């Protein structure tokens, strides 16, 4: 969708691997602020938003 | 230390940085001191074929 | 019969207890960081910050 109508999805009750997202080079900008990208595999969250 | 890199991956050359070649091919210490220089060589280091 | 005749010793004890209590309570302040517990900071992000 357009930027003024940004599409929001809620993700929960899953097992997520972020290494398959980090290693892939298809992304020009992969910028993470509050956490280190390599530590995502060791943290458990709830109510993820995309 | 000299080598040849893709144009886009140039920002992987920094201390405290991780990447494909930054973890499997070349590593920079976090407390590195010195300078980094890079310049395009498309007219020379590239082949039409 | 009458109590509250030994106020000075009680004052000393109470002052010491209050000092220790405020010292132990001061351990729950951020001071401008992201968390007040060190283990979470260690386990959530890499050294450079």
């Amino acid at each position: 969708a357009s930027v003024y109508a940004w599409n929001r999805k809620r993700i929960s009750n899953c097992v997520a691997d972020y290494s398959v997202l980090y290693n892939s080079a298809s992304f020009s900008t992969f910028k993470c602020y509050g956490v280190s990208p390599t530590k995502l595999n060791d943290l458990c969250f709830t109510n993820v938003y995309a | 230390d000299s080598f040849v890199i893709r144009g886009d991956e140039v920002r992987q050359i920094a201390p405290g940085q991780t990447g494909k070649i930054a973890d499997y091919n070349y590593k920079l210490p976090d407390d590195f001191t010195g300078c980094v220089i890079a310049w395009n060589s498309n007219n020379l280091d590239s082949k039409v074929g | 019969s009458t109590a509250s005749a030994l106020g000075k010793l009680q004052n000393v004890v109470n002052q010491n207890a209050q000092a220790l209590n405020t010292l132990v309570k001061q351990l729950s302040s951020n001071f401008g960081a992201i968390s007040s517990v060190l283990n979470d900071i260690l386990s959530r992000l890499d050294p450079p910050e």
